């Protein structure tokens, strides 16, 4: 999945 | 999962050179990439964060650029403390992958290894084990390939090797490889050979002995 | 100034449970968006990411080790603990814990996430060896520009010291790093290119050996 700060 | 490939895996240089290491990811990681320099026996040290931001306290000769799938770290003027191993780390997807690393060592002219093969001692044999060791002495570059052969059978899974750190005066490396067999298996063969491939050798060198030949 | 330091057992036996503690100062795990992660490095190998925990208590693990890892934090003690179950020899490595920065803020408002893209401060790292072996002294065998040496075999735990001619021979000497055999015992060779006698000393087991080697 995506990192904590992604998007 | 996501793959981070560093290039080159190893690199030779001299003080004052400009080098560039690159890191390619299998899927885009935007700008979430960091570069570290690690000196032996020490923890990795942050150089560049967020692909191109210079970490505080890190010298200006370090620079990072790129985004997406291709990143590069360049050291404009290599200093002695830069002879080390560098790693890139991706922090866009979990798990936060690290690249395979690239070793930067002191360049010197090519030197082929002096190869030696040692049969097992009669003292060891009496304990029921047989260690055959092969030595590759003072060579450069670091990459070398050792292949054990017993009565022409290519050996696998029964040897271990270790390499010394670059010599501070020589700039060469040395490698030791141990082939281990039970005394019983040892006794069932005659020709123990250590085949060595290296850049400084026109073609592979083979050092060998016939067991029990006295 | 942020500092972190790992602590735990240097030796652990296969199938056992390994508990590593990261004690830190300079930040709190109650600080906005902060993280503390764990990374390992088998001798001679690359860095391998293991897990991370944030102040809001979100946890993430390496998929390959997920079932064997548990990471937790004790905010009041400024510690992060990583528990690895059923360890095996491939788990011997140096384990590091590291700090991960939260976003830059202005008047308590995050305006830049760029700072989170790295683990900025690392601990010295702690060496962990996984072996079922008991302390044991090495057997020393001879290895006979000519080369000769000594094979220091089957000892535990590290380290062992080797010198030549009681310290009088240094030129052309190469003592290789030991390898951990599948048996759980270490083995190393020390050679020299040119009387020659290797002086071997394994403090742990109080085993000193001088072996003269000849052609």
């Amino acid at each position: 999945e995506l990192d904590f700060w992604a998007s | 999962a996501l793959q981070l490939t560093q290039s080159p895996s190893s690199l030779s240089a001299s003080v004052g050179d400009r080098i560039t290491i690159t890191c390619r990811a299998s899927q885009g990681v935007t700008s979430a990439l960091a570069w570290y320099r690690q000196k032996p026996g020490s923890p990795p040290q942050l150089l560049i964060y967020d692909a191109s931001s210079l970490e505080s306290g890190v010298p200006s000769r370090f620079s990072g650029s790129g985004s997406g799938t291709e990143f590069t770290l360049t050291i404009s003027t290599l200093r002695p403390e830069d002879f080390a191993t560098y790693y890139c780390q991706q922090l866009h997807f979990y798990p936060h992958t690290f690249g395979g690393g690239t070793r930067v060592d002191v360049r010197r002219t090519v030197a082929a290894p002096s190869v030696f093969i040692f049969p097992p001692s009669d003292e060891q044999l009496k304990s029921g084990t047989a260690s055959v060791v092969c030595l590759l002495n003072n060579f450069y570059p670091r990459e070398a390939k050792v292949q054990w052969k017993v009565d022409n059978a290519l050996q696998s899974g029964n040897s271990q090797e270790s390499v010394t750190e670059q010599d501070s005066k020589d700039s060469t490396y040395s490698l030791s490889s141990t082939l281990t067999l039970s005394k019983a298996d040892y006794e069932k063969h005659k020709v123990y050979e250590c085949e060595v491939t290296h850049q400084g050798l026109s073609s592979p060198v083979t050092k060998s002995f016939n067991r029990g030949e006295c | 100034r942020i500092t972190l330091k790992e602590s735990g057992p240097p030796l652990v036996k296969p199938t056992q449970t390994l508990t590593l503690t990261c004690s830190f100062s300079g930040f709190s795990l109650s600080d906005f968006g902060v993280g503390v992660g764990w990374i390992r490095q088998p001798p001679g190998k690359a860095l391998e990411w293991l897990a991370i925990i944030y102040s809001d208590d979100d946890k993430r693990y390496s998929p390959s080790l997920n079932t064997r890892l548990t990471i937790t934090k004790d905010t009041s003690k400024n510690q992060v603990v990583l528990v690895m179950t059923r360890v095996s020899p491939v788990d011997t490595a140096t384990y590091f814990c590291a700090h991960r920065r939260g976003p830059t803020t202005l008047f308590g408002v995050p305006i830049a996430r760029g700072p989170v893209n790295a683990m900025d401060v690392w601990g010295q790292g702690i060496t962990v060896t996984i072996s079922s072996t008991s302390t044991k002294g090495p057997s020393v065998f001879p290895l006979a520009t000519a080369a000769l040496g000594c094979l220091v075999k089957d000892y535990f735990p590290e380290p062992v010291t080797v010198s030549w001619n009681s310290g009088a021979l240094t030129s052309g000497v190469h003592t290789f790093p030991a390898v951990l055999q599948s048996s759980g015992l270490y083995s190393l060779s020390s050679v020299v290119t040119v009387t020659y006698t290797c002086n071997v000393n394994h403090k742990p087991s109080n085993t000193k050996v001088d072996k003269r080697v000849e052609p």
